[PDB]
RNA sequence: AAGGAACUCGGCAAAAUAGCCCCGUAACUUCGGGAGAAGGGGUGCUGGUGUAAAAGCCAGCCGCAGUGAAUAGGCCCAAGC
RNA sequence: UAGCGAAAUUCCUUGUCGGGUAAGUUCCGACCCGCACGAAAGGCGUAAUGAUUUGGGCACUGUCUCAACGAGAGACUCGG
RNA sequence: GGCACCUCGAUGUCGGCUCGUCGCAUCCUGGGGCUGUAGUCGGUCCCAAGGGUUGGGCUGUUCGCCCAUUAAAGCGGCACGCGAGCUGGGUUCAGAACGUCGUGAGACAGUUCGGUCCCUAUCCGUCGCGGGCGUAGGUAAUUUGAGAGGAUCUGUCCUUAGUACGAGAGGACCGGGAUGGACUUACCGCUGGUGUACCAGUUGUUCCGCCAGGAGCACGGCUGGAUAGCUAUGUAGGGAAGGGAUAAGCGCUGAAAGCAUCUAAGUGCGAAGCCCACCUCAAGAUGAGAUUACCCAUUCGUAAGAAUUAAGAGCCCAGAGAGAUGAUCUGGUAGAUAGGCUGGAAGUGGAAGAGUUGCGAGACUUGGAGCGGACCAGUACUAAUCGCUCGAGGACUUUACC
């Protein structure tokens, strides 16, 4: 993906708003697509949730235009763009991760995240 | 690309049924992150079938969480093996990007049986 | 010591094993068609300038039958050569089944003919910026140093491109499904439509 | 764009060689005459032996 | 192939769409080797449409014609001549329906003196 | 595509909106304005019935799209002059 | 004198602080040390008005990530 | 800084975009030493330029600052690299304004708005494709390889093992594996994007005398698509492991100097350096190679040559896997080489007519209907017919043996 986009919400984190500034991709990746770890920060926000006013946190992405292939070769799930807050590493940040997710962050280290979803795709 | 209607019609499974551009099917996969051959039941409203060739088959979108999501696989994959026609939707056009706004009538009414 | 003397029909995809929907292609696999060994001493080298592609009368020549003389019946189109040789005969020899340099296969193509074209179409250098009251847009860039009164060479500028062969390494299919005409191989296998793919293998392996 | 230099009239010529015209292959007195090309018509109507006008 | 010719595909279609029209109401035509060359692959099929007589087919043949008045009379009179459509599907194709395809031949014309212009004659048989 | 101004000194150019009707319309105001503020809705056809002076009704038929294309405002906040 | 003040005025220096901004010499608001503000060479205000100048945001987005595609004209092959 | 030696009948002087190259005073990756280094993390220098050396906010402007980063966020040179490649935010017109100075005319790099950047490539040089000759015969295939290029990068995790070390905290070295990131090659069956002669819908309008069904025009009237082909973001790939010479460094034995001493002979080890090895261009590599086959050794006083002509090769035509054109490839009927024809995909979506229902709008039956470009199989139905041109008869000298 590219980033420096905003991005809706899909977890009990209160921050309506969410635009990470970089991956790392060592230095060199141009895109995120699914199973990494990204660096989020917000513009907006709940009258609950954290804070507001630009705070670089850290985040997984979760929904994409399409993310990669299938080692099956079935194709890629959601349409439209979304991700969750890090809660300060593969932890999330409340229960309801609300909304679907795929299966392929499993494999990364993204399980507990998993667990508090639910259900996967 | 006789040669290539020859390799490419051996192999193939000839059990998928027939069906109009897109629906609401019964998907019968097996994937599974356990690694213990897992049943996974999908659902959801087809927007069409891809064209061209024994590969280039269906998708899904899904959209029943609050968000569209979509599932494109070959017919003849054998990682699948049951696909069922829940309504039989006919509409005018074959691939229903139509399909992305206006969610109730088109969701309810696509079917113009016979 | 591979006798993959054939061209492709085309680029397609299945799934092989465990599903798996590969990126898919093809071999003719006509029969290997090998001259003589023609070792070391008479020319240095070693490897084998086979013959291939089984002409009618029209596109021979009395070097082409008279390539049947030095072969011994059967003149043909196409000759390359193949170092690692194992010889069974002078001129026609054994077909596809054997296998003897490695299938992470290394494939050899004659690539497919682009043409001229543009600057960056494949040098690959940045398009210039289109907006803001600027000319410069679709033009390579500056090459030449001022402290000499000189351009250099090397950099890639232009040029008539596609009819370059090129050999990929490590294009990675198993031992074959064969058949009396199939070669599986992946993929972007290079070459073009009506091009003989032959190829030795495991050199970086 | 603007030349430095007065062309030599050798040289010129040098650039003159490969511009030559190239003499098309004429089918010459086929009964005294008159003439075609091959694979083009006479000027009798004839091309493949009938007077097509 | 399928060319641009010279031509925006309006005109294509539309300098096709004259030149069929006139290379019927006459015979055989001489004009240049491009525009004979789509002759050879359209007006091949298009009368091999021509070979059916379905009125619906012509009549899709309908917009490959137009209204003329025949040089071929007396088609003013009692019947000699159609109009473009209706009898001449049968008046040519009924000889040309045992053929298999393959109805001009074209000959290379010696070139123009206007501009080198090589044109080329093509006829139906 | 996907992403948006991250390009640049600078959303520069392009984009996109606009028609007609009907709602609705902040700020200050020199009390006119602002203001088409904004934002919203509708807009095709069929038969009725009401429209001819005259919209709206009813139902249906359809539609990807209903000023089906053309033609016809990007807006807002703030400051200085 | 009034009144305004980092002014279209302070290079004094990225003045200071606060706000916009994650990221903020530019922007705004105050401070006012005013080299060198300033009163009919008007000064401070001031809605509507501007092809204004900036600063921010929304909208839309091939500007750009990172480009690619086709249509026409030259170009280029030939005749004049 | 200084210097006035070219430049006043023109040396266009910022910054940036693009495109790079070299240098090393090396930023990371490499090795090694010392350490006030238990390790882990460090400091420190020696050899090292193979490769790589981030993206944004602000500053017109360098410098610099901030964010978040990685292997690191190098320094310079090159007309502060490049304006007959580009921009014009910067002085560097004329305006106008402020501040300040000058009575004034104006000025003060002090600020700010606006402000006038042409060149149709001749040579050399570049990039890619050709002709003429040569390579002691004419050919036709094959390659070697003299040489030349490309490419070299780098995480992350696990094991070894929380072992060694270390009270501990913390955490190894070596070494195995797995896994990214760019970068770059190929290719479009996949995600697609695009598609101008494919099919749908559809506005308005003229016309096919009527309607129906159609045509034209409105950017391709608009829109849903989408065959081909092209193209990344689509798909796959690499940089592996080597050899050898080693730099630095570390060795044994050793010698003035009975000792010592990596050195003086003599022997080792030792790096992303180098070279080979991986890939590509490659005998115009005049030394023009080497091999495989064919034609052969003709006619004319032939002295000189001339003219046949073989083996061929070509013209000419068709077409594209190729392509600006040439050239390449496929072919030229002993035929699938192009076009048509036939069959099928091919995308579109239920043609038209006819009939049924319905006041109509419309629904439905015929009917996956009908249609269909660059998509494959066959088909000689046309076009590759006919013809013409160029094109060897191979010199000496020496030995072997002719």
């Amino acid at each position: 993906i590219q980033t420096e986009s905003r991005l809706k919400v899909a977890d009990n984190s209160g921050a309506k708003e969410l635009l990470t500034i970089r991956v790392l991709g060592g230095s060199s990746r141009k895109f995120a697509g699914i199973g990494d770890i990204v660096v989020a920060t917000v513009k907006s926000a709940a009258p609950g949730g954290a804070v507001k006013k630009g705070e670089v946190v850290k985040a997984v992405i979760v929904r994409t235009k399409s993310g990669a292939k299938r080692p099956d070769g079935s194709y890629i799930k959601f349409d439209e763009n979304a991700a969750v807050l890090i809660r300060d590493d593969k932890t999330p940040r409340g229960t309801r991760i609300f909304g679907p997710v795929a299966r392929e962050l499993r494999e990364g280290g993204y399980m507990k995240i998993v667990s508090l979803a639910p259900e996967v795709l | 690309m006789n040669l290539i209607e020859s390799i490419n019609a051996a192999q193939l499974r000839t059990d998928i049924p027939d069906f109009r551009p897109g629906d609401t099917v019964r998907v019968h996969a097996k994937v599974v992150e356990g690694t213990r051959e897992r049943i996974q039941i999908f659902e959801g409203v087809v927007i069409a079938r891809k064209n061209s060739g024994i590969n280039e088959t269906y998708t899904v979108r899904k959209i029943s969480n609050g968000v569209g999501v979509e599932r494109i696989f070959p017919v003849h994959t054998p990682r699948v093996e049951k696909i069922e026609v829940i309504r039989h939707g006919k509409v005018r056009r074959a691939k229903l990007y139509y399909l992305r706004a206006l969610t109730g009538k088109k969701a309810r009414i696509a079917e113009r049986r016979r | 010591s591979k006798g993959i003397l054939g061209k492709k029909v085309g680029m397609t995809q299945i799934f092989t094993d465990n599903g798996e929907l590969i990126p898919v292609t093809v071999i003719e696999a006509t029969p290997n068609t090998v001259l003589q060994v023609k070792s070391v001493e008479t020319d240095g080298y070693e490897a084998t300038q086979v013959g291939f592609d089984t002409l009618r009368e029209v596109l021979t020549n009395k070097p082409a039958k008279g390539h049947a003389a030095k072969a011994n019946t059967t003149p043909k189109r196409f000759v390359r050569e193949f170092k690692g040789l194992e010889g069974a005969e002078v001129g026609a020899e054994i077909t596809v089944d054997t296998f003897a340099a490695g299938d992470v296969v290394d494939v050899t193509g004659t690539s497919k003919g682009k043409g001229f074209q543009g600057p960056i179409k494949r040098h690959g250098q940045s398009r210039g910026p289109m907006a803001h009251g600027s000319r410069y847009h679709r033009r390579p860039g500056s090459m030449g140093p001022v402290a000499a009164n000189k351009v250099p060479k090397g950099k890639k500028l232009a040029g008539r491109m596609g009819n370059k062969r090129v050999t990929v390494q490590n294009l990675v299919i198993a031992q074959v499904l064969p058949e009396k005409n199939v070669i599986l191989v992946k993929g972007n296998v290079p070459g073009a439509k009506k091009s003989l793919i032959v190829v030795k293998s495991a050199i970086k392996a | 764009a603007v030349p430095a230099r007065h062309t030599s009239s050798a040289k010129k010529n040098r650039r003159r060689t490969h511009y030559k015209l190239t003499a098309p292959t004429v089918t010459f007195d086929e009964t005294t005459g008159d003439y075609r090309h091959s694979h083009r018509v006479s000027l009798k109507g004839y091309y493949k032996g009938r007077k097509v006008r | 192939s399928n060319r641009k010719l010279g031509r925006t595909s309006s005109q294509r279609k539309a300098m096709l769409r004259d030149l069929t029209t006139d290379l019927i109401i006459n015979e055989t035509i001489v004009t240049t080797e491009a525009r004979a060359k789509e002759v050879r692959r359209t007006v091949e099929k298009m009368i091999t449409l021509g070979k059916k007589g379905d009125l619906s087919a012509r009549r899709a043949a309908a917009a490959y014609v137009r209204n003329e008045i025949a040089i071929k009379d007396f088609n003013e009179e009692t019947e000699t001549f159609p109009t473009a459509l209706q009898k001449l599907f049968n008046d040519l194709a009924k000889r040309y329906e045992g053929r298999n395809g393959g109805y001009t031949r074209i000959l290379k014309v010696e070139p123009r003196r206007g501009d080198a212009a090589p044109m080329a004659i093509i006829e139906l048989v």
